[PDB]
């Protein structure tokens, strides 16, 4: 039936489709003049910014291309998919954080791609998603492995550090802060309906 | 002819990349394919290129 | 006595590691305790090196 | 010799993981040391 996915990829354009563990950005749609108002803005805001996240697909994608065909053992996360299946419906899930029996570890571990995806529907309002996806990178490498496996990926996470630091710039900054704010407001509003519906 | 030294032509600004410190694994391969031969021999042309003064920053 | 100054003292860039996002909700953290109990007095030891210059 | 001071060469200048790494081991044998060299590569 529908997709397996645990990790919280959702916007506009689709992906809709899917059910996680935890938090979840399904949009589409989920006194009275207000709240038409705000619907109306919402629709126009919500077409520019989109427009806006489509902009940033394009130039995240110059350097997306060589960041994942270069590198492919962290396209897939240590711990295989299956483990998790059952779960949905050995390893325990915590707030997000997934806990294993036999060694302890934990594991924010995603498969070097959620952010393509991510920028296919488009929720990157700021460039500080961005910089998490790359900081989840960071994740990746610090939570499994030994001191080889580490430094290398800290290597490619200070790649993709030194293009965040070249596509976060301050006219672009601050656009960020204006939809962030905006953005901040559209999400409050989005848990509100989705509880009062 | 019984121990043929290898040479390691190196220029200096191709070591140094884009990327972060990448630049150390450029060296890295090198240092480990100096261990490939014993009689090897490391030449860094223009190491200005690679390590130059403090000069203010 | 019946009134608390509650007194919360950080360090010089305790808050500020290099991750970008977590000194954020820190000060958010923060500021919202400050709000919540209300006669509050934030400290910033070695404030030279959590705002440097 | 009952106790045993341990070495710890570290260099100047990603590096934070390798500092926990440092200063947790250093912890666990109590008799240890830590030395920086070139603390102005780490501190400018």
């Amino acid at each position: 039936g529908p997709t397996r996915r645990l990790f919280p990829t959702g916007g506009p354009f689709g992906g809709n489709d899917v059910t996680t563990i935890f938090g979840k950005n399904t949009n589409f749609y989920n006194p009275l003049s207000e709240k038409v108002v705000l619907r109306r803005k919402l629709k126009s805001f919500q077409h520019q910014d989109m427009r806006l996240k489509n902009v940033l697909k394009i130039k995240l994608s110059g350097l997306m291309d060589l960041f994942k065909n270069r590198y492919k053992r962290f396209r897939k996360p240590p711990i295989d998919d299956a483990f998790l299946v059952h779960l949905f419906e050995a390893y325990i899930k915590d707030e997000n954080m997934i806990l294993e029996v036999s060694t302890g570890r934990k594991f924010f571990n995603m498969d070097l791609d959620i952010v393509e995806e991510r920028l296919w529907n488009g929720y990157y309002s700021e460039p500080k998603q961005f910089l998490k996806d790359i900081e989840l990178i960071y994740r990746d490498a610090n939570t499994i492995g030994d001191r080889e496996r580490v430094i290398k990926a800290s290597e490619m996470f200070a790649n993709a550090q030194m293009g965040i630091e070249e596509i976060s710039t301050p006219d672009f900054i601050q656009e960020c802060k204006a939809t962030r704010q905006r953005d901040l407001e559209r999400q409050e509003l989005f848990l509100e309906d989705e509880e009062k519906r | 002819d019984e121990r043929k030294i290898t040479f390691f032509m190196r220029k200096g600004a191709d070591i140094l990349s884009k990327w972060v410190g990448e630049a150390e694994r450029q060296l890295r391969l090198l240092f480990e394919e100096a261990k490939k031969h014993q009689p090897s021999i490391i030449f860094f042309d223009e190491i200005d290129g690679l390590a130059p003064v403090r000069s203010s920053k």
